[PDB]
């Protein structure tokens, strides 16, 4: 057998000795501090496990146990939330009337006049309005009572302590060997079939037996109280056959292969629930079933201990064309002997996933009563755009850490990796052009519109009334999705989303979904999206390809991943390291995602969101100003930023006045960053010397000598304040704007 | 800080309500809302979809300033050896493309130096800074005349 | 099989011989363009080039012009093609006035060479004739 | 070209010469310190100016010193 | 005797045939793969090896990787467009890190650094404080 | 030096584009030029002071000329409380029809309103006609020639 369990017993003694010696993990820091730079190095190097030991087995043991610690903090986080929903919320009052009661799971103490933050939300309750969608998620599970939330909170605490115990057990008591970690084919079979497959099967089981029948009674108008205990849905088929009259057959049409009997709970109707404005739970139960069969079957594609199956190595090595040379040879050693190469894939995938997740939750809203909560819709969408943005660049950082540290030329003669490095001047110069081509056109469309309008010539602007730029490719695709129910998807009753066209869904007088028409003002913005992604890719790609050498520095790989420069000769060598490429690309991701959430917040408010009256008279939030006000920069500056600021700037004395303070606080922090980004270290260290003198004059000085922040560190400070202040100012602007319109 | 203060104090004396500045000038939000947000109305309405006015040039100059100030950030945050490596791929590309090979520079293209980037980034931050305030202070006063 | 080798069997030279660089299509095509054709006076080299450029520079001026919707939409733009050619020619005069050096010895056995001061002047004047003439040719072809 | 000067506080521990990435400095015989050797700058025209030599010099203040000078194609560090 | 390499776009430019180009020679006892300063990988040939590069640093960077990573030792040359060659590394066959009788003093100030003159003293002259 | 910077032999032998950038930015740093003596230094500065003085009087002579030629000084002197003073006229082929009507509100042609305060200044020092303003501009053109 090749797949076995290898574990070392009693590997590391558990004592408080090392806790009292900061910097024990590295060879240079263990001597103790001499300057204040030591304190900074202590934190920057604490998780760099690769630079602490040379053994791959010891690095892998540290990573494994740290995953248990990360999960234990997530369980504690989840257990808190459920606890707040059970003791500091208005969940019951919300369940009885989820159109008038606003949501809240946080209560502040009254101590310095801050009680004003407890808003008058409803249901004889005062608290801070929360926009995480905990409530809607609980209704979809069929919660209905605070008691049930309490058990989740106790079970979250127990799981959290189980994780803490497992991470301690696997690092000190039962430390598993290197052979165990290097089992990719086994690991893939378990994550596909076990984690994802049995996860979707059991979840589907909860949805069919507990979540489906409770939701049917809530939707029909039954008060929570009259709904029976969830376990009573598991015992009496009489209760289950009244709602879905195919339980009288039981489980026999499943083993006879007559699955169309269950069309009561395995639907493919599409659209949304006219009552709640969320997806049909019956579609979601079918969704998890079809997934779980796919995941369990996919977890049999690899060979472990029995002959049958694929070896990952013979797959990749078979793929070689006459342009690619050796093709995929060597990518195994890479992806089974280096943790950096793994994160580079994984973070790029998980970050892309969170972006994908945010696009699908506003167009096909999966929870009930969430589509008309515009504060939740807006908050959840931007959040995943940010988390997606950070993880994507984080994949590119580890790709460049891999090229510097784990990459070897002898392991890769003439393969795809070796070949990319060989024409790296061609990838970068061609990308460079595509960037100069996309920016001059997409941003120059706005300038033209800014000058034409200012010169009194609107007849010559790129608009829906002048020179049109109609997005005909995306309009063509919308028609296909609209005509799809019946033809291309003959068993589908309605379209996947109403964005491609169809009818208007409304819950409580508010609009949940509407067709989203695309015109030339849409078209122009989509290129800005195109353009800012291509530039971000230009910086990160360049950092990975030139991580080891350049024409400028031939021995860049000997200097390391993150070095400040190679001196003021050879012209300027500042920011040549691949860490500095990651540093620059963080500012672009920021630039790119900011335009995305600006585009989403304004298009939804202009052309979807709003209320209605008799004869379907739709009144939008900003009244349809999107086709003729977003084609110029002045229109974006005056109608989006200036007009919609009125809430956050007039929030004083109200319950949303914390958003006005955090608004100013983040404008302050953002400006504070510019002191670190524009200046440099040797002006600050001379400044410290005059200060130290005033201390020496008075007979005292710290024995840990004060030293200015280093070149690399002064950049990482200025970037962290730039993001914090920038994202924060928008955070405060988005919530005080959307709480006032929801 | 001196020019905002001198202007805001006069706009309220001319407007006939000196008390507006006497109460809102104690906290920052007062400055941000009653001076900057409240007085930019006639400037940014210089031109719009409906039409344009005499003050369109100040509105165009207002945006102009914001752009030059923001391009000043490029020269101040991103340093030289990023740019030097980029130009080396551009020198390569130009030398390998047929029909563009007949033309050639007489001065080797290189990235601006360390001290040159600071001076340029400084001139952008400066010219953008002054032009956007000139744009604001002139049209907010002439657009309200009091 | 390998479709990528070092250009001219020189592995250390910084070039790659790919089907975009050196294939039978791109070899015969580039060898017959007027900037690389064997048997052309530098006037003729500039004439042809100019004949093919002035003809399509017309288009974006006549269609997306400031006076495109007037009865003098064709005139407006033709004039502005001539003004574009005057700027391009001006870039050709100054480039050759500085890149090439005057010859001491009347010795001239290659009067055909393009990369010289005397021939560049002929090449520059041929560009101006062919581009103003092709600007006028589709002035006739569009007046229909 | 750049200018590289070497002062008498040089203790001759060869660390600047081992750090130079373009072979500008060398060690020569000298009778003024324990190691009887001093650094020398015979090829300052290959000097790119990266100052790696000064980051390696243990004396306080430095024994080796680089001063900015007129730039050629070699000190600009160009490969074109 | 050029090593085994499939080529790359990071090699020499016009500067080679117009301005000085550099070659490096080394001797290897066996066939081993090394990293190119302008390219990712290449197999060196037993016996003498000859490589052409565009910069002195690129040549010297390869030497450093050939020294403490493979235990081998090399010669640098400057080649002009007319055909004149120059011999550069090692200058006198002996490495610069090791003292060799016969070398001389170039560019040495016979005093410590705090002993330089004020810039006002050398006013209106064509020098500098560190050239006195 | 025999290159573009003729005052820096060390900047004129640079093969990169940096040479162009530096010859511009060190042109006035007279003490650092090749072969500069002290007596020649003071002479160059002195003559540079004359040329600077002439640019100021040429600048003033401009402002007198544009108001005398295109302002409303005479109409302003008659009613200084109602009329808006006129900087100079606009001629820009890039203006739409509504631009020409927006910048000519209250006048006959396109025009910029002055915010320099030269009107109030000239009024209190004696000026009353356009002929006097024009005469003052000729006297400052002659002074600049001297
Ligand atoms: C809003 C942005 C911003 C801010 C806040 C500062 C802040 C500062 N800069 Mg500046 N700087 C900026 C932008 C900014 N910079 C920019 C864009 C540049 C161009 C690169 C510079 C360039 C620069 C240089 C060259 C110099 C400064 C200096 C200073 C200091 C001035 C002394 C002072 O004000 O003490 C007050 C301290 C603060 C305002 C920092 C905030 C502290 C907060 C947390 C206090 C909270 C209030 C209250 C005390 C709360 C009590 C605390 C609690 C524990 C009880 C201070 C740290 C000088 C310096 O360091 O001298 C001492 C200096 O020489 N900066
Ligand atoms: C069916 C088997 C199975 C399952 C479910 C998992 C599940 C997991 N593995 Mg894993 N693994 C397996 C087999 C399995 N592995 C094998 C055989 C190997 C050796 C090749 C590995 C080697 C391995 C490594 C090296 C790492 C993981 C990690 C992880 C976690 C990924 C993070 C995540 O998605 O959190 C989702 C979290 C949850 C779903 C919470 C579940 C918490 C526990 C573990 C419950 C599962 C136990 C049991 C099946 C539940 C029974 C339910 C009951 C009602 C019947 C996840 C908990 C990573 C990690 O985080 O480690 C801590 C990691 O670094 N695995
Ligand atoms: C993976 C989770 C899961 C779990 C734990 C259960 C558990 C159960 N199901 Mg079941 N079920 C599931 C998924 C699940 N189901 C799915 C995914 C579907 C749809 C494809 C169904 C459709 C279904 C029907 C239609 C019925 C059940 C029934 C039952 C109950 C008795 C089954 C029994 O004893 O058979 C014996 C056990 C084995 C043969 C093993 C039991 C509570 C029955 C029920 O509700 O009885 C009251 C019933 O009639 N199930
Ligand atoms: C699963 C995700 C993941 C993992 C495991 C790692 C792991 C690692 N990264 Mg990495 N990275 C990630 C995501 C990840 N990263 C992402 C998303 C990015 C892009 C932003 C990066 C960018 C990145 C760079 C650029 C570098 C690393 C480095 C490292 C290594 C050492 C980290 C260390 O010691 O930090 C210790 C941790 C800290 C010092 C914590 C400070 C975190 C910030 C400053 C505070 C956050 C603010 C807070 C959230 C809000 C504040 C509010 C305020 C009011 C208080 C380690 C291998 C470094 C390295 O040397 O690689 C080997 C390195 O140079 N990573
Ligand atoms: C508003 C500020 C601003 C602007 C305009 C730019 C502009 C640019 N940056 Mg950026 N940058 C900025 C801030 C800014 N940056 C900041 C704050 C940082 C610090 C983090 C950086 C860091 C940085 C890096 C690290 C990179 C860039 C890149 C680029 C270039 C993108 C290519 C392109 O489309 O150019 C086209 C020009 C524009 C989009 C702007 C003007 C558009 C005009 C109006 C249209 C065409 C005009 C025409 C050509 C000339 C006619 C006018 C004239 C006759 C008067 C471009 C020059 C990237 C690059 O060079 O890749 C190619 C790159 O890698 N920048
Ligand atoms: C780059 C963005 C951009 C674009 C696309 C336009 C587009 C336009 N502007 Mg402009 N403009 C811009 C930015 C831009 N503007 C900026 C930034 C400003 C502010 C300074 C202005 C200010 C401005 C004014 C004041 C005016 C215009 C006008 C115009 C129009 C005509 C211009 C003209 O004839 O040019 C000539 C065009 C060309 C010579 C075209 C060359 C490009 C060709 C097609 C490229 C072909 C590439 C080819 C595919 C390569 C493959 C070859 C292979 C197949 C062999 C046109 C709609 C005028 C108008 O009336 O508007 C209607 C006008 O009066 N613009
Ligand atoms: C401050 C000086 C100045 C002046 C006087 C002009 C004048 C003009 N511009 Mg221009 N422009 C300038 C600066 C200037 N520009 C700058 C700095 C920019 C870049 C930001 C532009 C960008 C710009 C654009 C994008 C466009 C103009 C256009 C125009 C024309 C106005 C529209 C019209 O009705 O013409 C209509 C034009 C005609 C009826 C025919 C005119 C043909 C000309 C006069 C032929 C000239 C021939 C001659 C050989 C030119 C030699 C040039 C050189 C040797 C000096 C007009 C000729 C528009 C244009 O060219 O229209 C086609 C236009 O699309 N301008
Ligand atoms: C897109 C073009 C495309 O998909 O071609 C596909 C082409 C296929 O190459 P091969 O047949 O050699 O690939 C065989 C194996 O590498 C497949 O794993 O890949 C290239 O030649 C790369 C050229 C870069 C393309 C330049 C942009
Ligand atoms: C929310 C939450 C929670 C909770 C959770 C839970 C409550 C869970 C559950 C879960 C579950 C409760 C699961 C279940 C599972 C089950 C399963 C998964 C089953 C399966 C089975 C099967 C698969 C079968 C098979 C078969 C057949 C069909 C036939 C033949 C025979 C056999 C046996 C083979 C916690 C506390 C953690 C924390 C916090 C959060
Ligand atoms: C798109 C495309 C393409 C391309 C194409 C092209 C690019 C074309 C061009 C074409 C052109 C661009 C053409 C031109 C033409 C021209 C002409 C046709 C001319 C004519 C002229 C004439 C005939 C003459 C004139 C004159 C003179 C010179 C003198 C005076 C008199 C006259 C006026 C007569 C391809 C194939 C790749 C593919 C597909 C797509
Ligand atoms: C200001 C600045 C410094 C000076 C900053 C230093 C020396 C760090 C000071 C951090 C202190 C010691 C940590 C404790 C923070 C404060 C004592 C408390 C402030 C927090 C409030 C909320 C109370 C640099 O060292 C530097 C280096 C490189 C580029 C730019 C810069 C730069 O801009
Ligand atoms: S400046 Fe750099 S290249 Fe010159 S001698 Fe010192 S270390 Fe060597
Ligand atoms: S200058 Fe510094 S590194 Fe060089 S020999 Fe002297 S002490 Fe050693």
């Amino acid at each position: 057998k090749n797949v076995q369990i290898f574990v070392e017993k009693d590997a590391v003694e558990t004592s408080f000795e090392k806790w009292s010696q900061p910097g024990h993990f590295s060879r240079t820091l263990a001597k103790g501090p001499k300057t204040t730079t030591w304190i900074w190095n202590l934190h920057a190097d604490a998780h760099d496990f690769d630079s602490q030991t040379n053994s791959l087995e010891e690095v892998s043991r540290k990573i494994f146990s740290a995953h248990f610690g990360q999960l234990a903090a997530i369980f504690l986080w989840i257990s808190g939330m459920h606890f707040h929903g059970a003791y500091f919320s208005n969940y019951s009052a919300w369940l009885s009337d989820p159109i008038k009661i606003k949501q809240s799971s946080q209560v502040v103490w009254p101590i310095v006049g801050q009680e004003i933050l407890n808003a008058d939300v409803g249901g004889n309750f005062q608290g801070v309005q929360t926009t995480s969608g905990w409530f809607q998620m609980w209704r979809a599970e069929g919660i209905t009572s605070e008691v049930e939330l309490y058990w989740i909170a106790i079970g979250g605490l127990i799981m959290s302590a189980l994780m803490l115990f497992a991470g301690w057990f696997h690092y000190h008591k039962a430390a598993p060997k290197l052979e165990w970690f290097q089992n990719a084919e086994s690991m893939m079979n378990h994550h596909l079939a076990g984690l994802l497959g049995l996860g979707c099967l059991s979840w589907s089981g909860h949805q069919i037996h507990i979540a489906l029948p409770i939701n049917k009674l809530l939707d029909a108008g039954v008060s929570p109280q009259e709904i029976p205990l969830p376990h009573e849905f598991l015992i009496n088929r009489d209760l289950m056959a009244q709602l879905y009259p195919s339980f009288e057959k039981g489980l026999t049409p499943f083993f006879s292969g007559q699955w169309g009997v269950y069309s009561d709970f395995l639907t493919f109707k599409g659209g949304l629930n006219p009552v709640t404005g969320g997806l049909w739970l019956s579609d979601i139960a079918h969704h998890h079933l079809a997934l779980s069969v796919l995941f369990i079957i996919a977890g049999h594609m690899y060979r472990t201990n029995w002959g049958i199956g694929h070896s990952m190595k013979e797959i990749l090595e078979a793929h070689k064309g006459p342009f690619t040379g050796e093709g995929h040879k060597g990518l195994y050693e890479i992806l089974t002997t280096s943790w950096h190469a793994q994160l580079a894939i994984n973070l790029a995938m998980i970050g892309s996933l969170s972006i994908i997740v945010a696009h699908h939750m506003y167009a096909m809203p999966p929870y009930p009563y969430i589509a008309t909560d515009y504060a939740t819709q807006l908050s959840l969408f931007t959040h995943h755009m940010w988390i997606g943005g950070f993880c994507v660049v984080g994949g590119a950082a580890h790709g460049a850490i891999f090229m510097v540290r784990d990459y070897t030329p002898a392991n890769n003669y003439n393969n795809l990796l070796d070949r990319d490095l060989r024409h790296r001047d061609e990838i970068i110069s061609n990308l460079n052009w595509v960037c100069i081509f996309l920016g001059c056109h997409a941003f120059g469309f706005y300038i033209h519109n800014d000058t034409m309008r200012a010169l009194g010539r609107p007849q010559d602007m790129f608009s829906d009334k002048a020179i049109q730029l109609q997005p005909i490719f995306a309009q063509w695709i919308q028609n296909i999705h609209l005509l799809a129910p019946g033809t291309t998807a003959p068993n589908a009753l309605a379209t996947t989303s109403y964005a491609f066209g169809g009818d208007i869904v409304e819950v409580g007088g508010k609009i949940a979904m509407m067709p989203i028409k695309l015109g030339t003002a849409d078209f122009m913005v989509h290129h800005i999206h195109a353009f800012t992604i291509h530039v971000t890719v230009l910086i990160l790609l360049k950092g990975v390809l030139y991580a080891r050498s350049s024409k400028l520095i031939p021995d860049k790989a000997n200097l390391g991943f993150r070095f400040p420069c190679d001196g003021p000769g050879r012209g300027g060598t500042c920011q040549s390291s691949s860490w500095d490429h990651v540093f620059l690309g963080l500012f672009w991701m920021y630039n790119a995602i900011s335009v995305v959430i600006f585009h989403f917040s304004w298009k939804m408010q202009s052309d979807v969101w709003g209320t209605v009256t008799a004869d379907g008279s739709i009144s939008h939030i900003t009244g349809g100003n999107f086709a003729q006000s977003s084609i110029t920069i002045n229109g974006w500056l005056r109608d989006f930023l200036w007009s919609q600021a009125s809430q956050v700037i007039q929030s004083y004395g109200s319950a949303s006045s914390a958003y006005g303070l955090i608004f100013l606080g983040a404008h302050f922090i953002w400006a504070f960053s510019l002191m670190f980004l524009f200046s440099g270290r040797g002006y600050w260290q001379e400044l410290i010397e005059s200060i130290v003198w005033a201390h020496n004059k008075l007979n005292f000085a710290p024995a840990i000598q004060p030293r200015a922040l280093s070149i690399t560190q002064g950049r990482a400070v200025g970037l962290a304040h730039y993001l914090l202040g920038g994202i924060g100012t928008t955070w405060a602007f988005f919530l005080a704007r959307s709480l006032s319109i929801t | 800080w001196v020019t905002f203060y001198w202007h805001w104090k006069h706009m309220t004396i001319w407007g006939g309500n000196p008390g507006q500045f006497d109460e809102s000038s104690n906290y920052i939000m007062g400055w941000l809302r009653d001076y900057l947000w409240l007085n930019s109305s006639p400037l940014i309405n210089g031109y719009n979809p409906f039409g344009m006015n005499n003050l369109s040039v100040w509105a165009w100059m207002f945006l102009f300033g914001h752009l030059i100030w923001a391009t000043g950030f490029m020269f101040l945050i991103s340093w030289r050896g990023y740019w030097q490596e980029l130009i080396e791929t551009l020198v390569w590309a130009h030398e390998r493309t047929p029909l563009a090979n007949l033309i050639r520079w007489r001065d080797k293209p290189v990235a601006l130096s360390i001290v040159q980037a600071r001076l340029v980034g400084l001139v952008h931050f400066s010219v953008g800074y002054i032009l956007t305030y000139a744009a604001f202070l002139i049209a907010s006063t002439s657009g309200k005349f009091g | 099989a390998n479709f990528i080798k070092p250009y001219n069997d020189d592995p250390f030279v910084g070039h790659l011989a790919t089907p975009i660089t050196s294939s039978a299509v791109t070899r015969s095509l580039l060898k017959n363009l007027p900037a690389y054709r064997f048997g052309l006076t530098p006037l003729l080299r500039g004439l042809e080039i100019g004949l093919a450029h002035g003809y399509f520079l017309i288009g974006p001026f006549f269609k997306l012009g400031p006076l495109r919707n007037s009865e003098i939409a064709l005139f407006a733009g033709f004039l502005s093609t001539i003004g574009l050619i005057l700027i391009l020619t001006l870039g050709l005069t100054i480039y050759g006035a500085v890149v090439f050096k005057e010859e001491k010895v009347m010795s001239s056995a290659n009067v055909n060479n393009l990369q010289t001061k005397k021939a560049w002047d002929q090449f520059k004047g041929g560009f101006f004739v062919g581009a103003c003439g092709s600007a006028g040719f589709a002035l006739i072809c569009l007046y229909v | 070209s750049h200018s590289v000067k070497i002062y008498d506080t040089c203790i001759g521990c060869t660390q600047c010469v081992r750090a130079c990435p373009t072979d500008v400095l060398e060690m020569i015989p000298w009778g003024g310190c324990k190691a009887k050797q001093i650094a020398s700058a015979p090829r300052t025209e290959d000097c790119v100016g990266c100052k790696r030599c000064e980051s390696a010099c243990p004396t306080d203040f430095l024994s080796v010193r680089v001063y900015l000078w007129h730039e050629t194609t070699r000190s600009m560090g160009l490969a074109y | 005797p050029s090593p085994i390499f499939g080529g790359s776009t990071g090699g020499w430019l016009r500067k080679a045939q117009v301005e000085e180009k550099y070659v490096i020679t080394w001797d290897s006892p066996k066939e081993q793969i090394f990293e190119m300063p302008t390219g990712g990988a290449a197999i060196m040939r037993e016996g003498p090896n000859l490589l052409k590069l565009a910069r002195k640093e690129q040549c010297l960077a390869l030497g450093t990787r050939l020294r403490s990573k493979y235990k081998i030792k090399y010669q640098f040359y400057r080649v002009f467009p007319n055909g004149e060659v120059q011999y550069l590394h090692p200058k006198d066959g002996v490495y610069p890190e090791k003292v060799n009788a016969g070398r001389q003093g170039v560019g040495q100030n016979f005093r410590s650094i705090g002993k330089n003159v004020s810039p006002i003293e050398v006013k209106f002259t064509g020098k500098q404080p560190y050239d006195l | 030096a025999t290159k573009f910077p003729k005052f820096s032999q060390a900047l004129a032998q640079d093969p990169a584009t940096r040479r162009i950038w530096y010859g511009i930015a060190t042109a006035h740093d007279l003490e650092a030029h090749d072969g500069m003596t002290e007596e020649n230094l003071y002479q160059k500065i002195f003559a540079s002071h004359f040329g600077h003085l002439a640019i100021i009087f040429l600048w003033t002579a401009g402002n007198l000329f544009h108001v005398a030629w295109q302002g409303n000084f005479e109409q302003w002197v008659a009613k200084p409380l109602k009329t808006k003073p006129i900087a100079h006229s606009i001629w820009d082929p890039h203006f739409g029809e509504s631009a020409l009507k927006a910048f000519s509100k209250g006048n006959t042609y396109p025009v910029n309103i002055a915010f320099s305060g030269v009107y109030q200044w000239w009024y209190t020092i004696g000026f009353r006609t356009n002929q006097e303003l024009y005469a003052g501009s000729i006297g400052l053109l002659i002074l600049s020639c001297v």
